[PDB]
């Protein structure tokens, strides 16, 4: 009888303890598998010259010149991070253009003749969106070879309070 | 139509009560309810439309 | 399984813990204390006195329902706190469903007056329908598969150390330290005192404080080293001079910071003053000349394997317990203490392997008591429990 | 099984009750039907009670079956769902006749219930969806699980729910519902109209409400640039007002930070708790007004974020003055973030997320309902069994 009793309380006690451990485990694996639905949703979702002249402007309202840069600024002022150097009116005109595309949402490409900057330019537009919106980054930029030294030792130079990761030398 | 025979023809058996219940090992000595289940023998409607939001 | 559902109620001196026998977790955990405000007043639950507390109103007063031994001992108290469980907490009345309660490892005394006002309580007050007391060293160890087993319980009130014998509680070998987790709450206190400027009646912030920072404190800084630490002292020193000398790093210089918000203030404690308010639980000679070394929780667990050894072959006693050692209890989570109580019992048994269980889960050791109640409550037979009834009642009250 | 025109979703709280048939299949719609929580109760002599949809001839009373979240009445409530139930019958089986085949042939009920709902009253209700509505398929789905589904299915996270009279603050740590952690403050939406009576004494309570509800009214942590401005009446007149609509949120704000702080602090876990701070969700009607939730988080910082105290620090960079490392401490939480809402519900983002605990259960439902397993819902054969116990073995 007593030797009996024992048996079966500890059976009753590990099979109560199995009990929780399943339906622990039940539950860690509906919440996992939600999480699947999920980004299954969010996939589904996500795959959810007169005529261009109006398509222009729709489109642009979706993503001429008071359209494409309807939020205007005007920025006289050098960052305070750019140290070392002078700006020039293009570079400051330059980036007031690539401002206003930032604003609004807008991307571009520069074709500049030829040592205009462009490493300035990059760096005063970042450094200023840095510091207004306190969104240091993170930033990617592409730099091809035998320029790397160049953009590091200006970066060094004019903007010591951005750091760079930058990939090189031995794997 | 009548609400009772609208809840009889959707959806197509037993009933339980709580009530009080007395273990046997002949019967334990103590009462407590449970949900025992019973032997063989134991309005109005409102219109969507006003409650869609619009 | 049986048809029925049982209140589960766990008074510790400390927590009290509640719920339902149906579902995997207590629906609440309060405070075993209340403040009585004043027309008199009583407040219970953790948010409803911490509130209260906060307040800092004259003739608040904390007071508590279980004593040392862990067994309750203002009767009236504890009514009103079981009714705030009933009413608030689990929402149904106590007549309709069978209860099981807790009760500590004794030696045997205290047993019948205990049984006689829970009989007051349940019955001639509650209406409850019939219920169980569970010991609480011996459901923690059913609920762990062990049958036999060497229960070494920390708690708020001191360490409780109890030989479980085939399923039977071995009373004489019954032991209860009177240093653990509210002697934890007092020292960190003192030792902080003047970084925090602070250096009954005056019961309300001692409780306040000792619910608020002081538990955090605890559970973030304390660490219990896994050697005697005026040992691993004199050892690390030992190395640190030859690493020192030898060219022309020790371990307790290491910093550990916890923010105290009372004050928006940092303190910073290295790692020896972090092992050193454990370290009183195993040497409490260290804090007065009036304590023995005996009294410390190691020479404490051989008393009481010993003293299972005298039953009523030792060196048998000694091998079943040491083999299905449990250690249990909201302090046991400090970090450290599962191997310096394993340290502790292996040097005082050397002959002997020591296998050591304990329930791993964070939440699931401060409510291990709660947690044994609960597999009792889900066994599947009525005879498998002492279930008592208003006729036992009936029967005692006769001559 | 399942029909996914069949599946029903209720969701009743103190107020009101949103209630949807059928899920879209497409893209999940914000519920439509939403239905004053209440019922009338005729007493007929001889003691029993009738249950109408309105004050017949004067002789019902109206009862409000769920106050401050908690159900006070539970055969009004009852009474409540069988309303709403049968309307939904009549509803479909005119429009489509051929109903009771179809549509209405097997109709799962998803029930949303609330932390404060008896086991008593949970096996009550279960008795009564499968004896008098004769359904055969029930969930009942926690709020607080409700949420943490909807917000992209967050294993460790804390729930505030804003309602008009209490808040609910309620932590889930390994998708279980912490119960004894779980509590509400007596304090809701009313207390920004209470704030504000004190702050504009000689307006009226239509006239506060109308500010509390109007593109005007934020909280603060271009509109804030004006000293003064203008909103309209329900009654179309117009009212001037100045900073005091900036006001009002406070009091409030506070009062459910120092609750969240008491209540993650129990936390056992540190690793579970440091996961719960950063994952705090903020659900309810007050929720929509501007700046609340942003607001709400910056208290929860203010208040509970473990980092240097600021004069300690600064000390320490004057002493570095003849690079100062991070001071590190062994508490949690040293961050504390919103969980982030899911953008590809697009009906859902357009109406806003007051009401998101809803779309918890769309998804819920159309997850279990469209898939064999019956582990999360009571059968008929589980109710054959063991009756309103079986609820026992399905919870989550």
């Amino acid at each position: 009888l007593h030797l009996q009793k024992i048996n079966s309380i500890i059976d009753f006690i590990k099979e109560r303890q199995s009990e929780q451990w399943s339906r622990q485990e039940r539950c860690f694996q509906f919440g996992r598998l939600g999480a699947s639905l999920h980004n299954q949703m969010e996939k589904d979702e996500q795959k959810r010259l007169d005529q261009t002249k109006d398509t222009r402007i729709t489109q642009l309202l979706r993503q001429y010149y008071e359209v494409a840069h309807r939020i205007k600024e005007k920025i006289d002022k050098q960052p305070s991070i750019l140290v070392g150097g002078t700006l020039k009116e293009y570079q400051l005109r330059g980036l007031e253009w690539m401002v206003s595309l930032y604003n609004n949402h807008l991307n571009g490409i520069l074709a500049d003749e030829m040592g205009l900057g462009k490493t300035i330019q990059s760096i005063s537009l970042i450094t200023y969106l840095y510091e207004v919106k306190k969104d240091i980054g993170p930033f990617l930029v592409i730099v091809p070879l035998s320029t790397i030294t160049n953009w590091t030792l200006e970066f060094e130079k004019w903007a010591p309070s951005l750091n760079t990761i930058i990939y090189k030398g031995t794997p | 139509m009548d609400p009772q025979t609208l809840i009889t023809k959707a959806n197509k058996k037993e009933s339980w009560r709580y009530d009080w219940y007395q273990p046997s090992k002949e019967k334990y000595p103590f009462r407590y309810k449970t949900w025992l289940r019973n032997q063989e023998d134991e309005e109005d409607i409102l219109d969507l439309k006003e409650f869609d939001r619009r | 399984t049986l048809n029925r559902k049982c209140v589960v109620i766990h008074n510790g001196s400390h927590r009290t813990v509640a719920g339902f026998s149906n579902v995997e977790l207590p629906q609440c955990i309060i405070p075993s204390s209340y403040i009585k405000r004043t027309e008199a007043e009583f407040i219970f639950g953790t948010y409803n006195m911490i509130d209260a507390a906060a307040e800092k109103r004259n003739g608040d007063e904390v007071y508590t329902l279980v004593d040392s031994q862990g067994l309750p001992y203002n009767w009236d108290a504890l009514e009103m706190q079981w009714r705030y469980l009933y009413d608030t907490q689990l929402k149904v009345s106590p007549e309709e469903l069978p209860l099981v309660i807790t009760m500590p490892a004794t030696n045997g005394k205290p047993d019948m007056a205990i049984l006689e006002r829970y009989y007051e309580l349940a019955f001639d007050k509650l209406n409850v329908p019939v219920f169980q007391i569970v010991i609480e060293p011996l459901a923690i160890a059913l609920s762990m598969g062990k049958s036999s087993a060497f229960v070494i319980d920390i708690g708020a009130s001191g360490c409780n150390v109890t030989p479980i014998i085939d399923g039977i509680v071995v009373k004489n070998a019954v032991v209860r330290s009177k240093f653990g987790g509210d002697f934890l709450d007092f020292q960190v206190h003192e030792r902080l005192a003047p970084l925090i400027k602070e250096e009954q009646k005056r019961s309300t912030d001692v409780w306040y404080e000792a619910s608020t920072w002081i538990q955090q404190f605890k559970s973030t800084m304390l660490q219990v080293s896994e050697k005697d630490l005026f040992e691993l002292e004199r050892y690390y020193k030992e190395q640190a001079d030859i690493y020192a000398k030898q060219q022309e790093n020790n371990p307790l210089v290491q910093k550990k910071n916890f923010l105290f918000k009372p004050l928006n203030k940092t303190l910073t404690l290295d790692l020896k003053e972090c092992y050193q308010f454990a370290e009183y639980l195993f040497k409490p000679q260290l804090i007065s000349d009036k304590f023995s070394p005996e009294d410390g929780l190691g020479p404490l667990m051989a008393k009481s394997v010993k003293k299972a050894g005298a039953s009523i072959s030792p060196e048998q006693v000694y091998s079943l317990l040491l083999t299905n050692v449990i250690i249990t209890g909201s302090t046991s989570l400090i970090e450290g203490m599962e191997q310096r109580i394993i340290k502790e019992l292996s040097i005082r048994f050397p002959q002997y392997k020591l296998t050591t269980f304990a329930n791993q889960v964070m939440m699931d050791r401060k409510i291990q008591g709660w947690l044994g109640a609960l597999t009792m409550a889900n066994l599947p037979s009525w005879s498998l429990g002492k279930w008592y009834s208003k006729e036992d009642y009936e029967t005692l009250k006769r001559d | 099984p399942f029909r996914q025109d069949s599946i029903l979703i209720i969701y009743p709280r103190s107020q009101t009750t949103l209630v949807q048939f059928g899920l879209n299949e497409e893209t999940f719609t914000v519920p439509e039907l939403e239905i004053p929580t209440q019922i009338y109760r005729t007493t007929r002599q001889d003691g029993s009670y009738t249950y109408h949809s309105t004050n017949k001839d004067n002789k019902a009373e109206l009862i409000k079956p769920i106050q401050n979240g908690e159900i006070i009445d539970i055969s009004a409530f009852t009474q409540f769902l069988r309303l709403i139930f049968v309307s939904i019958l009549s509803d479909r089986a005119n429009k489509n006749q051929d109903a009771f085949e179809a549509e209405l042939s097997n109709i799962p009920l998803l029930l949303i219930t609330h932390h404060s709902w008896s086991q008593s009253d949970l096996e009550i209700i279960t008795q009564y969806v499968f004896e008098s509505l004769e359904i055969n398929n029930l969930i009942q789905l926690p709020a607080s699980l409700a949420a943490t589904y909807s917000m992209i299915s967050l294993q460790n996270c804390c729930i505030i729910d804003v309602g008009t009279h209490h808040t609910d603050i309620i932590p889930i740590v390994d998708y279980a519902q912490l119960d004894h952690l779980v509590s509400s403050i007596p304090m809701g939406g009313q207390s920004i109209n209470d704030s504000l009576k004190k702050l504009l004494p000689q307006w009226d309570d239509d006239q506060i409400e109308s500010l509390k509800k109007s593109p005007i009214f934020e909280v603060l942590s271009k509109n804030s640039d004006l000293e003064f401005n203008t909103f309209w009446d329900e009654k179309g007149n117009e009212i001037k007002v100045g900073k005091q609509r900036f006001q009002g949120c406070n009091n409030l704000i506070k009062n459910i930070s120092n609750r969240v702080g008491l209540t993650l602090d129990n936390i056992d876990d540190i690793n579970k708790a440091k996961a719960v701070w950063e994952n705090i969700i903020i659900v309810g009607g007050t929720t929509s007004i501007s700046g609340f939730k942003e607001a709400l988080l910056g208290q929860l910082l203010k208040d509970h974020l473990i980092i240097e105290p600021e004069e300690e620090k600064s000390k320490r960079e004057e002493e570095a003055k003849s690079f100062v490392p991070t001071i590190e401490y062994v508490q949690c939480p040293t961050v504390i973030k919103l969980a982030k809402y899911p953008d590809y519900f697009p009906e859902w983002k357009k109406s806003g997320y007051s009401e998101i605990i809803f779309l918890g259960a769309q998804i819920v439902s159309k997850q279990i309902f469209t898939h064999p397993k019956d582990t999360f819902y009571i059968t008929r054969e589980k109710y054959n069994m063991k009756g309103p116990a079986a609820l026992w073995d399905v919870q989550f």
